RNA sequence: AGCGUGCUACUUAUACUUCACCGUGAUUGCUGUUUUGACGCUUUCACGAGUAGGCAGGCGUGGAGGUCAGUGACGAAGCCUU
RNA sequence: GCCUAGACCGAGGACUGCGGUUUUUACCUAGGAUGUUGGCAUAAUGAUCUUAAGUCGCCCGUCUUGAAACACGGACCAAGGAGUCUAACGUCUAUGCGAGUGUUUGGGUGUAAAACCCGUACGCGUAAUGAAAGUGAACGAAGGUGGGGGCCCAUUAGGGUGCA
């Protein structure tokens, strides 16, 4: 609402709060990013250090959907076992029936390992695990199966 | 004239109300600020002025916490006091039996006290079984994992969080991150 | 000065009294009297001027 | 409310000084020093009129 | 004081707080306008110049809003108006408003002085 | 009005009470000043009589140095330096007319000599330092200046320093005492008017060279004369 | 003014006033002021007429007389600040005032009987006395007035 | 009624002292008497200069939702007026 | 210790306090002015306007270290007349939900640009780091120490537990 501005307050005094000697004018200092190797120096090195340069190796037409493999951890892993049938499974899992946990299929690439696991065989069917991730199921009594 | 030593007609700098215009949040108000007026107690002061705080300065609290901060030694059986919002973890493997007052409980939340043989109350349930906060326990979010404060006090050398809209190799990596270009800060 | 007050606290614990601890800034000093045997008072005045060039 | 000076309000002296009453009872403010005629600077002390 | 008792009145500044310079030119109303210039006499408070508007002139808060008889006077359009001032007809007093009809305005009086409602401008 | 019969009487029964509890305080009280008079006049005498003694016997009795001074800041609050504003600010002297009671040792005496260009000061007498606090005595309750006129502000402040009344806050300061500094800082800046009388032709100028800043120390209490 | 409701908490009851301790004390008169001695009135109706004072009444005015016969001033009250006090003084011992006070200069053209007599027998006993010192009569007869060079600072009454 | 110097009294700033009132900041207390206002009431103390500038609390205007079953051809708005 | 001349002020509004006198569960000068008398209400009293007198008072706005300036604009008056909207953002605040969140691209529906309803994806968040290939977060009660509000046991003190 323009009521709560404060350029309604400024009305009366001469400057509207640019100042008298300062004044607002057009563009001093430049449009954009203007001078940044020169008077915009002290900015840009202070709050955006890196700015200026090449670092890597470019890459001709690329396409993200190569790189999709989203992460679950271990300590969000139990989310995904059925949620009217989570306590029961808890319960009654051995090594003869195990839950089989489709990460793949939930929309996960890989099984990364933060993060505690209750001390219950699983089977974990991924994409990618990592090696800590796949010593702490086996050490519940679990497997990782590899998808694709 | 006067050689003044302090600066005159300076606020006090603190909230003396919340800035919220709920109406129930304010009902919560009249009553620790009659609490905090005659009990002496100084639970209820606490209450008083943690009311008045702002969004960002009542992090909410998970569920984790409120186990984590009833494993302390002889605090099994405590109230919880929480002035926000209790959230759910579902990083848990299990959780107690406990009573807590909380301005706000998250559907989460609430399904995992009660499911665990607990309470879910309101801060005014609080201060008719506790009037003077006996044999409570306050819990506060953690402040500092915003990250919004990833960027406060940057500077060279300072080890903050760069104010930037994309991340990648081409922004901000190369001259002044990187000695191979220049320098580095 | 550490070391003098532990030595004097005790001094006074063993003697069952009390002692002052605290540095002072120098007092106005108390009252006294004069003698005046052999020290009858010398009356001064200021002299004139002289070139000693 | 409003101020009162003791020196002027003697009901206001005696509730702050109940001692002023005694005071006033035995004229302290003009009391005699009972002693001798005597006069100790005959001596040496007339070193002040001349020296 | 036909009113409920209250201190002496006191008016702190009587005359109106006139707009510099509304006196040399006619484009200066002497609605009170504060001067911002850099070498203005009144902004710099030179001997001799206008008062100006500050908070010292305050009015009591006894005093405050009060008319010469001593009541605090309410605007009042119809007849329902009035209802508002039945505890209050010895503290507050009703003025009619200007586009009150000859008719309504009549009404208005005699309910007023039936009720007991002190009325501030009672011919027009 | 059976209600405020009812809490009347109460209220006389328990105002009966404490008078009879509060006559004992006061005869402590005036014990103690009475005490205090007979000092001051024995020291008054023996000082007195070692005077002349010392004159008898061809001696010279040197009185002992004050150990209390009053100290006046006759000077406005501009175009002062930062380390004597500094000084002033100390000393709780931050307005002119402004007066404080300050024990004399080296470190408060250096202080006073950064700030003598600015004030006037002198070794008070009793009459003086009891006219001061009757009249312009005020007590820092809570952060505000309190009127000290009755001696149940003085107890509830002072009680745990043995100060109960008027006569024992006087006394502490004038022979100054063990507790000097909490009696003296609770006491408030006293705010004295200006001179009847005027000051001298320019006042900012040692007292020695016919100004008034500096030492003038008995004719303080012609000052405060002046200006209480 | 505006349309600015009263509140319900804006009451209008008057309190009552607090318990004054100004108990009322004694008029001191002069000490110049003694039953007997001539006046000189500057204010009012008989302005320099100078007349005999005769009783300090409880209002803290004072019962006078020309006597009426010698100036036209009746009995009557008037107020030590409009009074000077000289030094010349008659003997008023014989002179029954018992019967003078506030009541009888009491508000009710005419003049009560009662009046005019008690007039006559004051006047009896102040002639009486009057006439013992010679021009006393003529000059409670004749009119005051400051002349020119008249400094009454300096002035004995 | 000049120059050097001493003395007595006197003149008066928005400065100092006491007091009234305004505001700001703090401060005392207020729910079995909280009693149809607690965004409220109350005790006390200190303080108040200000360009550029910041913030806060308010006044006024065109138009909009709701409400006053508001004013009004028995005269709205506008305009002039010790 | 005592007497005496004048000026200004009278905030507060049942009681509550401290003293004093105690002749007394009473009185007082002691937590802020009362008593009495006269006059006036066609008005003494107060305000404003105009004007006279006394005293002071240079033309505003602006740039400037410095403006009444022999610096610039302005003869006068009315109406208009200048920090806006948008895209994307930083801080702070309020609100809803909360490890999730966002109905409004779209679909349903409608009293039809409104209101009401629906869901897949997607954006942001939930993992970082490296140029990249890639790898990928519990020794321990998710650590120890000194403080640390609050809470618990105590009984000045002291101890326990100690979120941010
Ligand atoms: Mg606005
Ligand atoms: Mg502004
Ligand atoms: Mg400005
Ligand atoms: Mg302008
Ligand atoms: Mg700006
Ligand atoms: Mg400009
Ligand atoms: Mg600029
Ligand atoms: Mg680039
Ligand atoms: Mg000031
Ligand atoms: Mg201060
Ligand atoms: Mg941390
Ligand atoms: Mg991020
Ligand atoms: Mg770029
Ligand atoms: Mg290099
Ligand atoms: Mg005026
Ligand atoms: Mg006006
Ligand atoms: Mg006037
Ligand atoms: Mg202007
Ligand atoms: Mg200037
Ligand atoms: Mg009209
Ligand atoms: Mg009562
Ligand atoms: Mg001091
Ligand atoms: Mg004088
Ligand atoms: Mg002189
Ligand atoms: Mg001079
Ligand atoms: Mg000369
Ligand atoms: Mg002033
Ligand atoms: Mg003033
Ligand atoms: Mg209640
Ligand atoms: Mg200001
Ligand atoms: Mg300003
Ligand atoms: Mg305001
Ligand atoms: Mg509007
Ligand atoms: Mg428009
Ligand atoms: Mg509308
Ligand atoms: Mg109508
Ligand atoms: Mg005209
Ligand atoms: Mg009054
Ligand atoms: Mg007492
Ligand atoms: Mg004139
Ligand atoms: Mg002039
Ligand atoms: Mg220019
Ligand atoms: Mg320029
Ligand atoms: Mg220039
Ligand atoms: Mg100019
Ligand atoms: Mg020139
Ligand atoms: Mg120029
Ligand atoms: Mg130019
Ligand atoms: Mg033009
Ligand atoms: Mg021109
Ligand atoms: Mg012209
Ligand atoms: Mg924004
Ligand atoms: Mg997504
Ligand atoms: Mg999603
Ligand atoms: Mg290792
Ligand atoms: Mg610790």
């Amino acid at each position: 609402p323009t009521r709560l501005t404060k350029t309604r307050k400024h009305r009366g005094n001469v400057s509207a709060g640019k100042g008298r000697i300062g004044k607002h004018r057009k563009h001093p200092g430049g449009r954009g990013k203007a001078g940044g190797q020169h008077h915009h120096r002290t900015n840009l090195d202070k709050y955006h250090p890196g700015y200026f340069g090449k670092v890597g190796m470019r890459y001709f037409h690329k396409q993200q959907n190569h790189f999709w493999r989203p992460e679950i951890n271990l300590d969000k892993l139990w989310t995904l076992v059925d949620s009217e049938k989570k306590d029961e499974y808890l319960s009654k899992s051995s090594a003869s029936a195990a839950p089989v946990i489709d990460t793949l299929a939930h929309g996960y690439g890989k099984v990364l390992g933060k993060g505690r696991l209750p001390e219950v065989p699983v089977i974990v069917k991924a994409r990618f695990v990592s090696k800590l991730a796949e010593e702490k199921i086996r050490a519940v009594g679990g497997v990782v199966e590899l998808v694709a | 004239g006067r050689d003044h030593t302090s600066k005159q007609h300076v606020r006090s700098g603190h909230r003396t109300a919340p800035k919220s215009d709920n109406v129930y949040l304010q009902l919560l108000v009249k009553l620790y600020s009659f609490l905090a007026r005659r009990t002496d107690a100084p639970f209820n002061k606490v209450i008083l002025k943690s009311l008045f705080l702002s969004k960002i300065n009542r992090p909410p609290v998970s569920v984790s916490r409120i186990s984590r901060a009833l494993k302390q030694k002889g605090a099994a059986e405590k109230t919880i006091v929480v002035v926000g919002t209790v959230t759910d973890d579902n990083r848990l493997l299990e959780f107690p039996k406990a009573t807590i007052a909380a301005l706000r409980f998250t559907a989460g939340a609430k399904d995992r006290i009660l499911k665990n043989g607990g309470e879910a109350i309101t801060l005014d349930q609080l201060a008719l079984r506790a009037p003077k906060g006996q044999n409570t326990l306050i819990v506060r979010g953690p402040r500092n994992s915003r990250e919004a404060v990833r960027h406060f006090g940057f500077g060279p050398h300072k080890g903050k969080a760069p104010r930037i809209l994309s991340k990648g190799r081409k922004f901000e990596r190369a001259r002044g991150r990187r000695r191979s270009r220049g320098f580095k800060v | 000065r550490v070391k003098s007050n532990a030595a004097k606290k005790r001094e006074a614990k063993a003697n069952g009294e009390t002692v002052y601890l605290k540095r002072q800034a120098a007092k106005p000093r108390g009252s006294r009297i004069i003698s005046t045997e052999g020290n009858i008072p010398q009356t001064l005045a200021p002299v004139a001027y002289e070139t000693f060039i | 409310v409003l101020k009162k000076n003791p020196l002027k309000n003697k009901q206001v002296l005696l509730r702050l000084n109940p001692y002023a009453k005694a005071y006033a009872a035995e004229k302290v403010g003009s009391a005699k020093v009972e002693q001798a005629k005597v006069k100790p600077s005959k001596g040496q002390f007339a070193e002040v009129l001349k020296n | 004081a036909t009113s409920v008792p209250h201190p002496k009145i006191v008016k702190k500044y009587t005359k109106k707080f006139k707009r510099h310079h509304s006196d040399r030119y006619h484009r200066v109303a002497e609605n009170w306008r504060k001067q911002k210039g850099i070498d203005s006499c009144v902004r710099r408070r030179f001997r001799g110049t206008i008062p100006q508007p500050n908070i010292g002139y305050g009015s009591n808060k006894k005093t405050k809003f009060l008319n010469p008889a001593g009541y605090k006077v309410y605007l009042v359009k119809n007849v329902k108006d009035l209802d508002v001032l039945l505890l209050h007809t010895k503290s507050y007093a009703a003025e009619i408003a200007s586009s009150v009809s000859s008719r309504k305005r009549v009404e208005i009086v005699a309910k007023a002085k039936k009720l007991g409602v002190k009325v501030t401008n009672p011919k027009g | 009005e059976k209600a405020q019969q009812k809490t009347a009487e109460e209220r006389a029964a328990a105002k009966k009470v404490r008078k009879a509890a509060n006559k004992e305080k006061r005869k402590v009280i005036f014990d103690r000043a009475a005490a205090y008079q007979k000092e001051y006049t024995e020291a008054e005498r023996s000082v007195i009589k070692a005077k002349r003694d010392a004159k008898a016997s061809n001696s010279y009795y040197v009185d002992a140095q004050p150990k209390l001074v009053f100290v006046v800041r006759i000077k406005g609050i501009n175009k002062i330096p930062p380390k004597p504003r500094k000084v002033l600010q100390l000393l709780r002297l931050t307005q002119i007319n402004a007066g404080v009671f300050v024990r004399l040792t080296k470190a408060t005496s250096e202080l006073i000599k950064l700030a003598e260009p600015y004030v006037a000061y002198g070794y008070p007498s009793l009459s003086t330092i009891r006219q001061l606090v009757y009249k312009r005595g005020f007590g820092k309750v809570n952060k505000q200046r309190i009127a000290l006129s009755d001696n149940a502000i003085i107890e509830a402040n002072l009680g745990k320093f043995n100060i109960l009344s008027i006569e024992d806050l006087i006394h502490e300061i004038y022979t100054v005492g063990p507790n000097f500094k909490q009696v003296s800082n609770f006491l408030w800046p006293f705010k004295l008017s200006n001179p009847n009388g005027g000051f001298r032709a320019r006042k900012f100028q040692h007292f020695i060279q016919g100004g008034d800043t500096g030492n003038r120390e008995q004719f303080i209490n012609a000052l405060v004369k002046q200006m209480n | 003014m505006s349309q600015v409701a009263p509140k319900w908490y804006q009451s209008e009851d008057v309190p009552a006033p607090k318990q004054t301790r100004k108990t009322a004390r004694p008029q001191k008169l002069r000490a110049s002021l003694v039953p007997g001695t001539v006046l000189i009135l500057l204010a009012g109706r008989f302005r320099g007429k100078r007349v005999v004072y005769l009783k300090n009444l409880e209002d803290n005015t004072l019962l006078v007389s020309g006597p009426f016969k010698v100036n036209g001033v009746p009995l009557r009250r008037v107020n030590a600040r409009y009074v000077i006090a000289t030094s010349t003084k008659v003997n008023v011992s014989g002179v029954d005032v018992s019967k003078f006070n506030v009541e009888y200069f009491a508000r009710e053209k005419e003049i009560k009987a009662e009046r005019v007599a008690d007039q006559k027998s004051v006047d009896a006993a102040l002639l009486s006395e009057i006439k013992k010192t010679p021009l006393l009569k003529q000059y409670l007869a004749a009119s005051f007035s400051l002349k020119n060079g008249d400094r009454p600072h300096l002035l004995k009454f």
